[PDB]
C-alpha cells in the first residue's frame, strides 16, 4: 500500500533527467506551486523552495526515510548542470531566500534542522560559477550574520553554528588561498 | 559455605548487617523498590553490606535513591555504583533506559563550582572558613531554563518540599527537576561543614565513576593534592576520596605527578607514604585508616602500571619503602592484605627498574616473607612429605609470580645461583606437600618456580635433587593425588620434563611407575571438570589433547620413556574396554561416564601420536598391539544407541584415520574388519524372516524382552539392537578412512576391501543393507496410525506384546532410528568404496558392490507382506541408492560400475521394477497401468526416482565424456556406446508405456519432465550413435505433439522440457516438419484467442452477471488456461529459431488476434478494477513477451541483412585489436574461417588455436578471450524472410492497451512484460507521446509497492528518458556522449587501457563503445558523429 514511487525515487529520478538534459534544469528552476494545490502548500512556492523547506531537512518521524540525501542529490545535480546561469542563479537565490526565511523563523528544532540542512546543501554544492554567485548574493555575510539570527543560549545553536561555518571556511579558503 | 550460613542468619536484620545470593539480594532489591517510592537506616546497612558482596534490578531504584535530602545515602550509593564500575564495566554496557538518567544525575552532581579560581576550590571546602569566607553566591540558587533565590535560611525547613513547592509554584522543565533539588540541597548544606564535606565527597564519588566510564579542568588535580594536604586530620575519608578520584583521573598524568610530587624523595606523595609505612610499621606512631592506607596503594598500583608513574616511583625510592613494608610488617589480615599490596607495586616497579630491588636486597626479603608466611601455615599444616586463609594465599601467589618473573629476568643471572641455597626450597617444599590446605594454583606457582629455576640453571638440578624438592615433587604430583584442574594438568608433562633433566631425575622418575598414575587422571570422574571444554568454545577435549601435546614433548625429550607411555595408554584401551564389556557399569549420558572417558582418551592419543607426525610413536603403539584395544571400544556391549554418531565414536575413528594415514599401515583395517565380520557374523537372525504373518525381527526381539522397563539399554536384553549399533560405529570409522585423499590410503585401503576377508564383510554388509530398509520400511508401517496396513495382524501380534499408540510408537523408535541411521551410513560407505574403486582387488569390490545393487534392485519381500508398498518403498531407495553408486556428483558415471551393471544385472531389474510396479505383478498390462484407477499409493514417486535414474543412465554428453572412463586395452572390453543402445531402447518403450496417459496425483510434473529428458537425450543420442529403429524414433516424433499438448493442458511447467524436445525433434527433422509444429502450435492459440475475443463481446442483455461472472471469465476460461502454455511454448520456440517462426507468426496474422485479444481484455480488467476485485488473466504476459521478441527480431533481421548487403561473403576478414600497437590485426585464414563460418551459425563463440595458446571470440560482446589468462581483447569484422514488424495501427493499440494495464494494476509480472514492451516501442518518440499522452506517468507514480518489481525503478527511468528525448534534445546529448567518449580514453572490459591513447582512441574501437547510442538512434548517431568527429 505504501508508493512504489516515493518522493525519494522521484528525486532520483528529476536529478538524473537534469543530469543528462539541459531543459529539465530550467524547468524545475521557473515551475512554480499554487495556493491548495497539495496539503503541504501553503501560497506560491518554488519546487526547489520546497525542496530546501520541507524535503531537505531531517525530521525525526519518517515519510520516505532518504528524502533529504535526496534532495541533497537533485541540488547537486541542479548545480552541476551548467545551464547557464537559468538553473544556477534560481537554486543560489532561492538557497539565500531560504536561509533567510529559515533565520527568521522562530526559535525551535524547524528553524535549526532547516538551517543545517541548507548549510549541508551550500557545502556539497561547494565542493566554481556558483561560488561566483554566492559571492555576488552576498551568501557567505548571510552565513555570518547567522548568529544575530539565533537565541546563543539555544540547545541547538551550536550544532547550527558549526554547520555555518563548515562553507564559510571552505569559501574564505577558496577566495583568500 | 560461610556465606550461606550468614544467609540462613539474615532471613535486627541491619544489627546483623551493621554486625558485618539471590534471595537476600531479592529482599534489598525489595526495599530499594520500596524506600525510593526504621527504614533509612535499613537502607544504608544494606548498601554498606552490598558494597563488599558486589566486591567478593536495584539500578532503577539506586537512580532514584540519589533524591535524598540525607546525603548519607547518596555518598553509599555512589560508593557502591564506584565499586561496579572499579571492578566490571557493569554500569558501562547497560542500555540508556537508565544509563542516561543515572549518568546525568551524577553528572549533576560532579559538575564544577567555579573551583580556586571563583573562591570555592575544595581546600576552602574542607576547612570551616567561618562561613563567611565563601562567596556571598554559595547560599544562593540560581537556576535556569528563571529561578534566583538570594538567601536559604528563611525557609531552611524541608529542602525536598521546597523542590516540591517550586515545583507546584513553577513549571519546572520535565525529566530535569534533578538539577534543582542538587542545587537546593547543596544550598542548604553549604551553611555547615558537615553538609559541605558530604557534598565535595558526593562530588569526588561521581567524577570517579564518571572516568571509570567537561568535569575535569585545570584546577581539579591541585584541588585534590590540597585536599591531601589539609592536617585537620578529620577529612581522612574526603582525602581517600580525593586519592580514589586521582585514581580515576590515571584512567593529565605529568600534571598528577607535578603536583604529587613524586619525581622526589622530597615531595607530598612520597612523604605521605613513607609516613603511612612508618605507621604501619612501628606500634608506637598511630596507623593510618585503612580506607586512607588502601587508597594511597591503590594510587601507587595504579600509577606504576604506567611508565610515568612507575619512572616516578623509581625517582621517589618507594622501593625502599615497600621494602619495609614487606620485611617489618605483622601478621595480622589488614597487614597482610597491605603486603600483598606492596608486593603488586615492587612488581610492577621492576617490571621497568631492576637496580633499586636488588641494592635493597629485595629478593632476601621476598623470601624471607615467603619463609615467615609458610612458617605460619606451619602451625596449622605441619605436614611435609619426607585451610590457609585466603589473604596469605594471595600474598604468596602474588610472592611466587615476582620470583618466577625474577627468574626469567637478567640482572639476575648473575646471582640467583643463590636463590636455592636459601630457604625458599624448604617453604616450597611445604606448599607442594600441603596441596589441599594451599590451594592448586599456588601448588601450581610452586612446582613452576622449580620448573623455570631447572631450566633458567639446569645445573642446579643437582642441588634440588640432593635437598629433595623433585622428590617431593614427584610424589605430590604421581603418588599423591593431583588436583584435579586444567592448569595442574597441563604443567604435569613440563615438570617431568625438568625433574627429569638430570638423567638421574630421569631414572628416579621412571623408576615410580609414572604414567600408570598420570594417565589414571582419563578414566577418573574426579578429573572430569577439568577435561570439559572450557567457555563451550574451545575444543571438545581440548584439555586432553593439551595433556597428550605435552607428553609428546615430554618423551620427544626423552626417548627412553616413550615406551612406558604406550604402555600405560594400551593399558587404559584395555580398562576402558573392560568397563565397556561387563554387564555392571552402564553408560551414563552402576552409571559411569565412559563417553567421555572415551573422548578425554582419544584426543589424548591422538595427540601423542599425530603431535610430530614423525611415525615412531605410532609404530610402537601398533608393534605393542594397542590397535585392538583401540578397535573394539566401538564394539562395546554397554555403550549406548547414540554412541556411533557421537563424537566419541568420530573420535575413535579420527585416531585410527591419523595410525592409517601416519604409519601407511593396513592393520587398523584388517582389524577393524576381523571386529566388524564378527558382529555381522552375530546378527544373522536380522536377514531370516518370521515365515509366519509377522512384522519386524527387531520388534519381536524388543516384545518378546519379557517387560523390563528399557531393553534397548541392556546388551543381553536386546542382542541384536546392541550389534547393529556396534557394527555402526566401525562403518562410520570406514567411512573416515575412506574420506582420504592420499593415493597410496586409498590404495592400501582397496587392497584390505577386495581381500577374502574384505569382501566376506561387503557381502554381509549388502545383506543387512537390504535387512535394515526391510525393518525400517516395515517399523515405519507399524508407528503409522492403522493407515499404511490393510487391516491385518502383520507386526501387531508384537505390539501386542510391546504395549495406547504412543506407549508403542515410543518402545519402537529406538529401533527406527537405530536401523535407519545404519543404513544411512552403509550407504555412505557403498558410495565411498565406489569412489575409492575408480578414481584389480577394486574390481571385486565394485562386482560385490553391484550384486548389492542388483539384489535390492531384485529384492522381493516374504509371501506374507499386507501391501506392495513395502516394496515401492524398498525400490525407491535402492533406486536413489543405485544414483549415487553408478554416477559421480555433476552426473557422470563410473564405466566400472556400469560395466558390471550391466553384465550382473540390475539393468533388466532395473526395468522390471518399471514393468512390476506399473503391472502390479502382471495384473494388469504395463500399457494400462499408469492410467488404473487403483494404482498403488507410491508408484508416482517410485517411478519419479527411476525416471531421475534413467535420465542420469540415458544422457550421451555424460555417458561418453564422463572423466571416469576406463583406459584403453583379456577382460571384456566396456563400451559406453552399446550400453547407451540398450539402455536407451529398454527406456524408450516404458516411456511410451507412460507418454501419453493422465499424470498421477503428486510426482506427476516431476515424472512428466524427466521423461521429456529421456526422450530428448534419446533423440539427440540416436544421431550420434548411429554414427558408431530409426522409424520408430520418427514415427513418435510425429505423433508427440498431441501428448505434448496433453502435458500443457495438465502441468504447465513442462512446456521448458517440451520446447526442448520439439527442438530436438525438430533438428532432427526437416523444416516440413518445423512448419508442421508451429502451424499446429499457432492454429491452438489462433483458436483459443478467438474464443477469448468471443467470450468478452459486451454484456448488453445480462443474461450473465456480467461483472463477477465476465471479469473471472476472462481468467478463468479453459481458452484462457491454454493460451498461458501455448503462447509460451511459442514463445520459446521462437526464441531458438529466429527466423522460421516469425514469418510464421508474420503470414498467419496471429499477432493480430493477439493485438485485438489485448484490446478486449481491457474492458473486463477495468471493470475489475472497479469491483475492486482485480484477477489477472494469465494469459497476458505470454502475449505482451511474444510481441516483445517479435519486434526485437524484426529489428534485429533488417539490421543483419543490411549488414550482409555490405560483406563479401567469402573469406570476410576477422580482425583482433591489439591495443598496444593500436592495430586491427588479422587472424590467420583457418582462424578467420572457423570464426566467420560460426558466426554466421549464429554460434555465441567460436573456438580456435593460435601459437598453441586458446583463443575463444564471444559474439555476444565480439570479444577474444585468452584461454590460459583469462585476457579479453577487441575482435570485429571488416566490413566494406523480410519481417515486416508491428504496424502502427497495431503499436496504437498495444500501447492503449499497456496504458490501461498500469491503469488497473494488472500484476507486478505482467506490468514488467507491459513496460518492457513500451520500452522497445517508445525508443520512436511518436509512441513514446502517445505513451505519455495517455497519462501513464500519473499511474506510474500512483503505483504501489503490491504492483512493484525488481527492475521498476531502472524501467520506468529508461521510459522516462524516451519520453524526455525528442529528436533535438537526443542529438544534443548523443553530440555529449560522443564527444565524452571521444575525448576520454575509456576503459572497458576488453582490457583497454584506462585514458590509452592508441587503443582507448581508435574510431574503430570507439565505434565499438558508442554501439549503445547508435541502437539509441542510428542516423542521430551518425549525423552527430560526422559532425562532432
Amino acid at each position: 500500500s505504501k508508493p512504489l514511487m516515493p518522493t525519494s525515487t522521484i528525486l532520483r529520478l528529476l536529478a538524473e533527467l537534469v543530469r543528462s538534459y539541459v531543459g529539465i534544469a530550467t524547468l524545475i528552476a521557473n515551475y512554480s506551486y499554487t495556493v491548495g494545490q497539495s496539503e503541504l502548500i501553503k501560497e506560491d512556492c518554488s519546487v526547489l523552495a520546497f525542496v530546501l523547506d520541507h524535503l531537505l531537512p531531517h525530521t525525526q518521524n519518517a515519510e520516505d526515510k532518504d528524502t533529504p540525501a535526496l534532495a541533497r542529490l537533485f541540488l547537486a545535480s541542479l548545480a552541476a548542470a551548467g545551464s547557464g546561469t537559468d538553473a544556477q542563479v534560481a537554486l543560489v537565490n532561492e538557497v539565500k531566500a531560504a536561509l533567510g526565511r529559515a533565520l527568521a523563523m522562530a526559535e525551535s528544532t524547524e528553524k535549526h534542522a532547516r538551517l543545517q540542512a541548507v548549510m549541508c546543501i551550500i557545502s556539497t554544492i561547494m565542493e566554481n560559477n556558483i561560488i561566483r554567485l554566492f559571492l555576488k548574493k552576498g551568501l557567505v555575510n548571510d552565513l555570518a550574520r547567522v548568529p544575530h539570527s539565533l537565541d546563543l543560549s539555544s540547545p541547538n545553536m551550536a550544532n547550527t553554528v558549526n554547520a555555518a561555518l563548515k562553507p564559510l571556511e571552505t569559501l574564505s579558503r577558496i577566495v583568500n588561498q | 559455605a560461610d556465606c550461606r550460613a550468614l544467609i540462613d542468619k539474615l532471613k535486627d536484620e541491619q544489627l546483623l548487617l551493621e554486625l558485618q545470593w539471590v534471595d537476600l539480594l531479592d529482599r534489598f532489591d525489595g526495599i530499594l523498590a520500596d524506600a525510593g517510592q526504621q527504614l533509612k537506616m535499613l537502607l544504608l546497612a544494606v548498601l554498606n553490606f552490598t558494597a563488599l558482596l558486589i566486591e567478593y534490578s536495584s539500578i532503577e531504584h539506586l537512580t532514584t535513591l540519589l533524591a535524598s535530602s540525607d546525603m548519607q545515602v547518596v555518598l553509599a550509593v555512589l560508593n557502591l555504583l564506584y565499586v561496579f564500575s572499579k571492578r566490571s564495566n557493569y554500569i558501562t554496557r547497560l542500555g540508556s533506559d537508565k544509563r542516561t538518567p543515572l549518568l546525568t544525575r551524577l553528572q549533576h552532581l560532579a559538575e564544577s563550582w567555579g573551583g580556586k579560581e571563583n573562591g570555592f576550590g575544595l581546600a576552602e571546602c574542607c576547612r570551616d572558613l567561618h562561613m563567611m569566607k565563601y562567596p556571598p553566591s554559595a547560599t544562593t540558587l540560581h537556576f535556569e531554563f528563571y529561578i534566583h533565590i538570594e538567601q536559604l535560611d528563611k525557609i531552611s525547613e524541608s529542602p525536598s518540599e521546597i523542590m516540591e513547592s517550586l515545583t507546584k509554584m513553577y513549571s519546572i522543565p520535565k525529566d530535569k527537576q534533578m538539577l534543582l533539588f542538587t542545587h537546593i540541597r547543596l544550598a542548604h548544606g553549604f551553611s555547615n561543614h558537615r553538609k559541605r564535606l558530604q557534598a565535595v565527597q558526593a562530588r569526588l564519588h561521581a567524577i570517579s565513576i564518571l572516568v571509570y566510564s567537561s568535569i575535569l579542568y585545570n584546577g581539579l588535580i591541585e584541588e585534590l593534592v590540597d585536599v591531601l594536604q589539609i592536617t585537620d586530620k578529620q577529612l581522612m575519608e574526603i582525602k581517600a576520596a580525593s586519592l580514589r578520584t586521582l585514581t580515576s583521573i590515571v584512567h593529565k598524568l605529568s600534571s598528577i605527578i607535578d603536583c604529587t610530587g613524586t619525581a622526589s624523595y622530597h615531595g607530598f606523595l612520597p612523604v605521605l607514604v613513607r609516613n603511612c609505612i612508618q605507621a604501619m610499621i612501628d606500634p608506637s606512631m598511630d596507623p593510618y585508616p585503612h580506607q586512607f592506607a588502601t587508597a594511597l596503594f591503590s594510587f601507587l598500583y595504579h600509577l606504576a602500571s604506567y611508565d610515568a608513574g612507575g619512572e616516578a616511583l623509581v625517582s621517589c625510592g618507594m622501593m625502599e619503602a615497600l621494602l619495609k613494608v614487606i620485611k617489618f610488617l605483622g601478621d595480622e589480615q589488614d597487614q597482610i592484605t597491605f603486603v600483598t599490596r606492596a608486593v603488586r607495586v615492587v612488581d610492577l616497579i621492576t617490571n621497568l627498574d631492576m637496580a633499586a630491588f636488588q641494592s635493597h636486597s629485595g629478593l632476601s626479603i621476598f623470601i624471607y616473607r615467603l619463609e615467615h608466611e609458610v612458617d605460619l601455615c606451619r602451625k596449622e599444616c605441619p605436614f611435609v612429605i619426607k585451610q590457609c586463609i585466603p589473604q596469605r594465599a594471595a600474598l604468596l601467589k602474588s610472592m611466587l609470580n615476582f620470583l618466577k618473573k625474577a627468574i626469567q629476568d637478567p640482572a639476575f643471572s648473575d646471582g640467583i645461583r643463590h636463590v636455592m641455597d636459601g630457604s625458599l626450597p624448604t617453604s616450597l617444599k611445604h606448599i607442594i606437600s600441603n596441596a589441599e590446605y594451599y590451594g592448586p594454583s599456588l601448588f601450581l606457582l610452586a612446582t613452576e618456580v622449580v620448573t623455570v629455576f631447572v631450566f633458567q640453571e639446569p645445573s642446579l638440578l643437582s642441588s634440588l635433587q640432593d635437598n629433595g624438592l623433585t622428590d617431593v615433587m614427584l610424589h605430590a604430583l604421581l603418588i599423591k593425588d593431583v588436583p584435579a584442574t586444567r592448569e595442574v594438568l597441563g604443567s604435569l608433562p613440563n615438570v617431568f620434563s625438568a625433574l627429569c633433566l638430570n638423567a638421574r631425575g630421569l631414572q628416579s622418575f621412571v623408576q615410580c611407575q609414572p604414567f600408570e598414575r598420570l594417565f589414571k587422571v582419563l578414566l577418573s570422574p574426579d578429573y572430569l571438570p577439568a577435561m570439559r571444554r572450557r567457555r563451550s568454545s574451545d575444543p571438545l577435549g581440548d584439555t586432553a589433547s593439551n595433556l597428550g601435546s605435552a607428553v609428546d614433548e615430554l618423551m620427544r625429550h626423552q626417548p627412553t620413556l616413550k615406551t612406558d607411555a604406550t604402555t600405560a595408554i594400551i593399558k587404559l584401551l584395555e580398562e576402558i574396554c573392560n568397563l565397556g564389556r561387563d554387564p555392571k557399569y552402564i553408560c551414563q549420558k552402576i552409571p559411569i561416564p565412559l563417553m567421555d572417558y572415551i573422548l578425554n582418551v582419544m584426543k589424548f592419543v591422538e595427540s601423542i601420536l599425530s603431535n610430530n607426525t614423525t611415525d615412531d610413536h605410532c609404530q610402537e603403539f601398533v608393534n605393542q598391539k594397542g590397535l585392538l584395544p583401540l578397535v573394539t571400544i566401538l564394539g562395546l556391549p554397554n555403550l549406548p544407541i547414540d554412541f556411533p554418531t557421537s563424537a566419541a565414536c568420530q573420535a575413535v575413528a579420527g585416531v585410527c584415520k591419523s595410525i592409517l594415514t601416519l604409519s601407511h599401515e593396513p592393520k587398523v583395517l584388517q582389524e577393524g574388519l576381523l571386529q566388524l565380520d564378527s558382529i555381522l557374523s552375530s546378527l544373522e537372525p536380522l536377514h531370516r524372516p518370521i515365515e509366519s504373518p509377522g512384522g519386524s525381527v527387531l520388534l519381536r526381539e524388543l516384545a518378546c524382552a519379557g517387560n523390563v522397563a528399557d531393553a534397548t539399554l541392556s546388551a543381553q536384553a536386546t542382542p541384536l539392537l546392541h550389534a547393529l549399533t556396534a557394527a555402526h560405529a566401525y562403518i562410520m570409522m570406514f567411512v573416515h578412512t575412506c574420506r582420504v585423499g592420499q593415493s597410496e590410503i586409498r590404495s592400501i585401503s582397496v587392497n584390505q576391501w577386495g581381500s577374502q576377508l574384505g569382501l566376506s564383510v561387503l557381502s554381509k554388509l549388502s545383506q543387512l543393507y537390504c535387512s535394515l530398509v526391510w525393518e525400517s520400511t516395515v517399523l515405519l508401517s507399524l508407528c503409522t496410525p492403522n493407515s499404511l496396513p490393510s487391516g491385518c495382524e502383520f507386526g501387531q501380534a508384537d505390539m501386542q506384546k510391546l504395549v495406547a499408540m504412543a506407549a508403542r510408537i515410543k518402545q519402537i523408535k529406538p529401533l527406527l532410528s537405530a536401523s535407519s541411521r545404519l543404513g544411512r551410513a552403509l550407504a555412505e560407505l557403498f558410495g565411498l568404496l565406489v569412489k575409492l574403486c575408480v578414481g584389480p582387488a577394486a574390481r571385486s569390490t565394485a562386482s560385490a558392490l553391484t550384486k548389492l545393487l542388483t539384489k535390492g534392485l531384485s529384492w522381493q519381500p516374504p509371501p506374507y507382506t499386507p501391501t506392495p508398498r513395502f516394496r515401492l518403498t524398498f525400490f525407491i531407495c535402492s533406486v536413489g541408492f543405485t544414483s549415487p553408486m553408478l554416477f559421480d556428483e555433476r552426473k557422470y558415471p563410473y564405466h566400472l560400475m556400469l560395466q558390471k551393471f550391466l553384465c550382473s544385472g540390475g539393468h533388466n531389474a532395473l526395468f522390471e521394477t518399471f514393468n512390476w510396479a506399473l503391472s502390479m505383478g502382471g495384473k494388469v498390462p504395463v500399457s494400462e497401468g499408469l492410467e488404473h484407477s487403483d494404482l498403488p499409493d507410491g508408484t508416482g514417486e517410485f517411478l519419479d526416482a527411476w525416471l531421475m535414474l534413467v535420465e542420469k543412465m540415458v544422457n550421451p554428453t555424460t555417458v561418453l565424456e564422463s572423466p571416469h572412463s576406463l583406459p584403453a586395452k583379456n577382460f571384456p572390453q566396456f563400451s559406453a556406446l552399446r550400453f547407451l543402445v540398450v539402455t536407451q531402447k529398454a527406456a524408450f518403450t516404458c516411456i511410451k508405456n507412460l507418454w501419453n496417459r493422465k499424470p498421477l496425483k503428486v510426482y506427476g510434473g516431476r515424472m512428466a519432465e524427466s521423461m521429456l529428458a529421456i526422450l530428448c537425450h534419446i533423440l539427440r543420442g540416436e544421431p550420434v550413435i548411429r554414427e558408431r529403429e530409426q522409424d520408430e524414433l520418427h514415427t513418435f516424433t510425429d505423433t508427440m505433439l498431441p501428448g505434448c499438448f496433453h502435458l500443457l493442458d495438465e502441468l504447465p511447467d513442462t512446456v521448458y522440457r517440451v520446447c526442448d524436445l520439439i527442438m530436438t525433434a525438430i533438428k532432427r527433422n526437416g523444416a516440413d516438419y518445423r512448419d508442421m509444429i508451429l502451424k499446429q502450435v499457432v492454429n491452438q492459440v489462433w483458436e483459443a484467442a478467438d474464443v477469448l475475443i468471443k467470450a468478452a463481446l459486451p454484456l448488453t442483455t445480462s443474461d450473465t452477471k456480467t461483472v463477477s461472472e465476465w471479469i473471472s471469465q476472462m481468467a478463468t476460461l479453459p481458452q484462457a488456461s491454454n493460451l498461458a502454455t501455448r503462447i509460451l511454448l511459442l514463445t520459446l520456440l521462437f526464441e531458438e529459431l529466429k527466423l522460421p517462426c516469425a514469418w510464421v507468426v508474420e503470414s498467419s496474422g496471429i499477432l493480430n488476434v493477439l493485438i485485438k485479444l489485448l484490446e478486449v481484455v481491457q474492458p473486463c480488467l477495468q471493470a475489475a478494477k472497479e469491483q475492486k476485485e482485480v484477477q489477472t488473466p494469465k494469459w497476458i504476459t505470454p502475449v505482451l513477451l511474444l510481441i516483445d521478441f517479435y519486434e526485437k527480431t524484426a529489428i534485429s533481421s533488417k539490421r543483419r541483412a543490411q549488414m550482409t548487403k555490405y560483406l563479401q561473403s567469402n573469406s570476410n576478414n576477422w580482425r583482433w585489436f591489439d591495443d598496444r600497437s593500436g592495430r586491427w590485426c588479422s587472424y590467420s585464414a583457418s582462424n578467420n574461417s572457423t570464426i566467420d563460418s560460426a558466426w554466421k551459425s549464429g554460434e555465441t563463440s567460436v573456438r580456435f588455436t593460435a601459437g598453441r595458446r586458446r583463443y575463444t571470440v564471444q559474439f555476444t560482446t565480439m570479444v577474444q578471450v585468452n584461454e590460459e589468462t583469462g585476457n579479453r581483447r577487441p575482435v570485429m569484422l571488416t566490413l566494406l524472410i523480410l519481417i515486416q514488424g508491428l504496424t502502427e495501427d497495431m503499436v496504437t493499440v498495444l500501447i492503449r492497451a499497456c496504458v490501461s494495464m498500469l491503469g488497473v494494476p494488472v500484476d507486478p509480472d505482467t506490468l514488467h512484460a507491459t513496460l518492457r514492451l513500451c520500452l522497445r516501442l517508445t525508443r520512436d518518440h511518436k509512441y513514446a507521446m502517445m505513451f505519455a499522452e495517455l497519462k501513464s506517468t500519473r499511474m506510474i507514480l500512483n503505483l504501489t509497492q503490491s504492483s512493484g518489481f525488481n527492475g521498476f525503478t531502472p524501467l520506468v527511468t529508461l521510459l522516462l528518458r524516451h519520453i524526455i528525448e525528442d529528436p533535438c534534445t537526443l542529438r544534443h546529448t548523443m553530440e555529449k556522449v560522443v564527444r565524452s567518449a571521444a575525448t576520454s580514453g575509456a576503459g572497458s572490459t576488453t582490457s583497454g587501457v584506462v585514458s590509452g591513447s592508441l587503443g582507448s582512441r581508435e574510431i574503430n574501437y570507439i565505434l565499438r563503445v558508442l554501439g549503445p547510442a547508435a541502437c539509441r538512434n542510428p542516423d542521430i548517431f551518425t549525423e552527430v558523429a560526422n559532425c562532432c568527429i
